């Protein structure tokens, strides 16, 4: 049943700069992770976004629309927990 | 088989202005994102610049940003690197690096040229 | 506020068929997300190890990168003369990304 250690923290991020959202779960099993933002389920396809290991979101040459809530949602066939944070893309 | 020649390096005066370019052959230059990094007489190292494959993303970081600029000519296969209003602590080798395309995607440099010698002073 | 990259040593002299470990230290935790590059005198750098744990494609099996959190590891099994280098560890979480300064690795 998972609980987040750790979720995201609020940034101010520089515009190209390269910023990440972390979020530590536990559980069993062990936990997925998505990320939404603003609502809206994070597309890691855009080139720029990356999902990396160990629940990390990256997002490279950040833009002024990055701004926002994101959350992450950690998800075990049991349950699911949030925590979100806020970024300010400058 | 990939090739990276970086030239234009030279020595110039303080405030002075220098542009780099990097010659890339034996892949697709116009899928890749670049990066110019720096290693000064200490042997430390320092990125100095990204830009994405088709040139609409630039990055630079604070020790650089205001005085360098990236850009690159996908038909030609070439990287640039204006440096103006140069300083000594700029004194470096210029590399010219690809970006390398990984699974999972972390941020590497595959390929880097030999380099080209900057001094300043 | 940017991410500090500590090495050790600075350098070290070993002998052929030791084994040798370098450390990375990170002032935050950077979550594998850390590279390594190999530098032989008077060349550029070669990729060696990315997200902390993935071995390049063209590069020795006697190296070995290992960590998590804030503590990075690469280690040279059986030293060979070659391996004579500078080695650099990377951040690449988020920018600047910050370089290591360096350990220079020498054989006795």
């Amino acid at each position: 049943g998972p609980v987040i250690r750790q979720g995201p923290v609020n940034q101010t991020v520089a515009v190209d700069g390269t910023f990440v959202l972390s979020c530590v779960a536990t559980g069993s099993p062990v936990p997925t992770i998505l990320w939404r933002k603003d609502g809206v389920l994070v597309s890691t396809q855009d080139s720029r976004i990356k999902q990396l290991e160990n629940g990390v979101l990256q997002i490279r040459y950040a833009k002024l629309g990055d701004t926002g809530r994101y959350t992450c949602i950690a998800s075990t066939p049991s349950g699911e927990a949030t925590w979100s944070a806020y970024i300010e893309v400058q | 088989e990939v090739q990276l020649v970086e030239s234009g390096g030279g020595v110039v005066q303080p405030g002075g202005s220098l542009k780099l370019s990097c010659a890339a052959s034996g892949f697709t230059f116009s899928t890749y994102d670049m990066s110019w990094v720096r290693q000064t007489p200490d042997k430390r190292l320092e990125l100095v610049a990204t830009i994405n494959s088709n040139g609409g993303s630039t990055y630079y970081p604070d020790s650089v940003k205001g005085r360098f600029t990236s850009s690159r000519d996908n038909a030609k296969n070439i990287l640039y690197l204006q440096m103006s209003s140069l300083k000594s602590e700029d004194t470096a080798m210029y590399y010219c690096a690809r970006e390398a395309l990984l699974r999972p995607p972390y941020y590497a440099l595959d390929y880097w040229g030999q380099g080209t010698s900057v001094t300043v002073s | 506020l940017d991410i500090q990259m500590t090495q050790s040593p600075a350098s070290l002299s070993a002998s052929v068929g030791e084994t040798v470990t370098i450390t990375c230290g990170a002032s935050e935790n950077i979550y594998g997300a850390l590279t390594w590059y190999q530098r032989k005198q008077g060349k550029s750098p070669q990729l060696l190890i990315y997200g902390a744990i993935n071995l390049a494609d063209d590069k020795s099996s006697r190296f070995s990168g290992s960590g998590s959190g804030r503590q990075y590891s690469l280690k040279i099994s059986s030293l060979h003369p070659d391996d004579v280098a500078t080695y650099y560890c990377q951040n690449v979480l988020s920018t600047p990304f910050t370089f290591g300064s360096g350990t220079k690795l020498e054989i006795k």
